[PDB]
């Protein structure tokens, strides 16, 4: 659905890593060069960003219920 | 089929076949750890097998302590060869196969579905045959 | 005194057929004057032991050696009765059988004392006149020193 | 029968991690420590949400979740505050807790990321750790998300909520010298950060005479609590809660007796 | 012939029995022809009983399943009663038949 | 429904004491502490403490079940040394360990800060 806060292994804030993980990814880095520029070095953590899959913003496509 | 239904299955089986060996040497800390988890022990902790330079108990003279009052069973491990009985080392059991229980003690031996399992003569079952009901309840209780 | 066994063995073998046990090593032994066979059951790494090594053993029914029981059991506030505390490594455990060579009318001219330390076993083999005191199902105490 | 006199070296010290070894202690009391560290470090997280209007794609109770595992820069008015069920007051009160408000409404086409930053707090003291932003939901045009929250008191226990660090490393004998594992190949297991011993070798020879000391430590905070106030605010708890142990055992004896 | 070994109680010997049982029941059992008599009928029966399990069992299968452990039990009264088996008993063999 | 809330691991409701006394009929000089609503955080430093005094000869501490919050401590000590002396001493001890601990730590943190 939407990035989950605090990687579930041990709690480290990777809510806030979802949009610059996907801007490494889009203009230079690997993944592995992203997770590493993040500060993401626990793997625990690194599972975090890089199975995750951001349905956000296919719910998003559908109109609201109130305009 | 006059044998146990109940045994000893499962972690507990493999961490008594694993506990039962001759290098498991146990320091005073973890023996009285293991201890208060016995719910039959008379409350005195037994002459540790070693008490030079450093004292240390062994898996077996601990798991005698759970055998409940005196219990006389022999059984044999898996992995124990029938050249043994043949030839020397007879009851030295190089390989430490085999199982001895005297007078409720484990004296050597390591223990494994042949002893603790669900089988006929097994220890648990003589438990059963010769204590009783409550008392083998309380021995499955405490290995586990 | 209390007393059961004394001599200096001399260590002939360490893994006759092969190691089973990382921590527990077999010595084959065998002794000096009494011509006493050995096999024994030492931890290693608290108790290192090579081959050829001159040891000496001592089979004890109490640990004080003043002649009273120790009704088996483990106090480390046992200093005032002045336990022997001459041996490097000290074992306890009790004798669970004893062979022989008797055949129905003759006598037994060679004993075999097997003693279990809680799990650990020796093997002592020799004529029965230095070994008859040893009783089954009776506390032992085994006491060890190398020797220069 | 008396204390052994532990002693402190901190190697690395940052604003969001700390390694530091304590030497001359039981294995139970650094095992302690860091049990601690996790659980029963008082913290400032977001416990009662209510939620006005929620137009997003995410339930409501989706966003509750998210928000109460904000963290809450709690350095220093965690001690000042009180557990809501010890204060008197009911419900809650300035002096038990934080009140959050979020008010956002989407009007923009594009997409608009509801972050920590949204939150606004009463007092100045907490912010949700932001000095990027934590996300809480995205909305799009024509929805709307408003609600309020108060900030309560808690530790590990309660809930992982209140969890105040990262990853918390532990370590002791780096060199496997007391066997309290054995490698069944010693060759092929990778030497610790903390090794003190050459390459050529695998491990230290065996000590028979060797106990469990000079624990290694790494705690990595969750920017909620700075990382040294992490260790603080344990000790602290576990001498406080020793001390109530005690408290209670005089009385008991005295009773007894 | 190892039948007759193992149980006959051969008391012709006068040695074994000085080891295996007391010196005192010794000469008792020696003397009185009555205890011989009875320990031969003993055997006597016993070889009878092997007779009927040989026509009960066929193919020499010893397995047999049976109330209580007889030998177990009687390594428990060893157990219990400090039995030593290097030296001699005190139990007279007319008491045990 | 049945999961219990979380304040069953720390917080006690009425009834139910702290730390609870009871003598062992066993052996002399035997005592065991029950201890309501706390785990292995205070049981394991009760045990390793207890066993640096040469007074103890028995100490320890199980959980009954996890689930449950609930320790008991059996501590044995020497003639003449009541077993509540011996957890009184420790948990002392344990006080000035962690006092000590904590001035150690709270220098080397401002000695680590521009020093
Ligand atoms: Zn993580
Ligand atoms: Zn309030």
């Amino acid at each position: 659905m939407i990035i989950p806060v605090r990687c579930f292994t041990c709690g480290k804030i990777v809510g806030n890593k979802w949009e610059a993980y996907l801007g490494l990814l889009q203009a230079e880095y690997t993944e592995g060069d992203a997770l590493d520029a993040l500060g993401l070095k626990r793997y625990c953590c690194r599972r975090m960003l890089l199975a995750h899959v951001d349905l956000i913003e296919k719910l998003l496509n559908y109109a609201p219920l109130e305009k | 089929s006059n044998r146990p239904v109940m045994g000893i299955v499962q972690d507990t089986l493999t961490a008594v076949r694993k506990f039962t060996k001759r290098d498991v040497f146990l320091e005073r800390g973890e023996v009285m750890n293991l201890l208060m988890f016995l719910s039959t022990w008379d409350g005195k902790v037994p002459q540790p097998a070693i008490l030079k330079p450093r004292p240390l108990w062994t898996g077996k003279q601990i798991f005698s302590l759970i055998i409940p009052g005196h219990i006389n069973c022999i059984r044999t491990h898996s992995t124990h060869p029938d050249d043994e009985d043949s030839g020397p080392y007879k009851h030295i059991s190089p390989g430490d196969t085999k199982v001895v229980v005297e007078n409720g003690e484990l004296i050597m031996g390591i223990l494994c579905k042949k002893s603790l399992g669900t089988s006929a003569g097994s220890l648990v079952h003589i438990s059963y045959l010769e204590m009783g009901h409550d008392i083998t309840r309380l021995f499955y209780s405490n290995i586990q | 005194a209390g007393i059961l066994f004394e001599d200096i063995f001399d260590v002939k073998d360490i893994d006759p057929e092969g190691k089973k046990f990382d921590r527990v090593s077999r010595l084959h032994c065998e002794s000096e004057s009494f011509k006493m066979d050995l096999i024994l059951d030492v931890n290693i790494q608290i108790y290192p032991v090579d081959l050829g090594d001159k040891f000496r053993l001592v089979i004890a029914s109490t640990l004080y050696e003043d002649g009273t029981l120790d009704d088996g059991e483990y106090n480390p506030t046992d200093d005032r009765p002045s336990r022997a505390d001459q041996f490097e490594y000290v074992m306890y455990g009790k004798v669970y059988r004893i062979e022989g060579d008797e055949t129905s009318t003759e006598a037994a001219t060679r004993l075999s004392a097997y003693v279990s330390y809680g799990g650990l076993l020796m093997r002592l083999q020799g004529d029965a006149n230095n070994l008859h005191g040893f009783e089954v199902d009776s506390r032992v105490y085994l006491l060890m020193k190398k020797l220069a | 029968p008396y204390a052994n006199q532990p002693t402190v070296r901190i190697t690395e010290l940052t604003d969001e991690n700390v390694k530091f070894i304590i030497e001359n202690t039981d294995l139970a009391v650094a095992n302690s420590i860091r049990r601690v560290f996790i659980a029963e470090v008082p913290i400032i997280a977001i416990d009662w949400v209510q939620i006005d209007a929620n137009s997003s794609v995410l339930h409501d109770e989706f966003i509750a979740h998210r928000l109460g595992l904000i963290p809450l820069i709690s350095d220093d008015i965690v001690d000042k505050l009180q557990y809501s069920r010890d204060c008197t007051c009911e419900e809650f009160c300035p002096e038990c807790s934080v009140e959050f408000t979020l008010d956002v409404r989407c009007n923009e086409d594009q997409t608009r990321h509801v972050t920590s930053r949204d939150l606004i707090s009463n007092s100045p003291r907490v912010i949700p750790v932001t000095s990027d932003d934590i996300l809480i939901v995205k909305l799009r045009k024509g929805q709307e998300l408003r609600l309020r929250a108060y900030a309560k008191k808690g530790f590990g226990k309660e809930h992982a909520k209140w969890n105040p660090t990262a990853g918390v490393a532990f370590e002791y004998d780096p060199d496997n010298a007391l066997r309290h594992t054995v490698y069944p190949k010693p060759e092929e297991w990778p030497k610790s950060e903390y090794s003190e011993l050459d390459e050529d070798e695998s491990q230290a020879p065996y000590d028979p005479n060797g106990k469990p000391e000079r624990f290694y430590y790494n705690v990595e905070s969750c920017g909620s609590l700075r990382p040294e106030t992490i260790v603080l605010s344990a000790l602290s708890g576990l001498k406080k809660k020793l001390s109530d142990l005690q408290t209670q055992l005089s009385h008991e004896i005295q009773s007894d007796v | 012939k190892a039948f007759e070994k193992k149980f006959r109680f051969d008391y012709t010997n006068e040695r074994a029995l000085r080891r295996t049982l007391q010196e005192d029941l010794v000469k008792d059992v020696l003397s009185n022809a009555h205890i011989q008599n009875e320990l031969e009928r003993e055997f006597e029966r016993m070889r009878e009983d092997r007779e009927v399990l040989r026509v009960i069992f066929p193919t020499g299968d010893s397995k047999v399943v049976l109330p209580c452990n007889l030998l177990r039990m009687i390594w428990n009264a060893q157990k219990i009663f400090h039995i030593n088996p290097r030296l001699p008993s005190d139990l007279h063999p007319i008491k045990v038949v | 429904m049945n999961a219990p809330p979380a304040f069953e691991s720390f917080l006690l409701f009425e009834g139910e004491k702290k730390i609870t006394i009871n003598k062992d009929t066993k052996v002399p000089n035997a005592c065991l502490f029950t201890i309501n609503k706390e785990d292995h955080t205070l049981g394991n430093i009760i045990k390793s403490q207890l066993l640096k005094d040469p007074q103890v000869l028995f100490a320890g501490y199980k959980v009954p079940h996890p689930l449950e919050h609930k320790i008991i401590i059996r501590v044995q000590t020497t003639p003449d040394y009541s077993p509540q002396e011996a957890f009184t001493n420790a948990i002392t001890d344990l006080i000035s360990e962690l006092s000590l601990l904590e001035e150690r730590f709270r220098v080397a943190i401002k000695d680590k800060q521009e020093g």
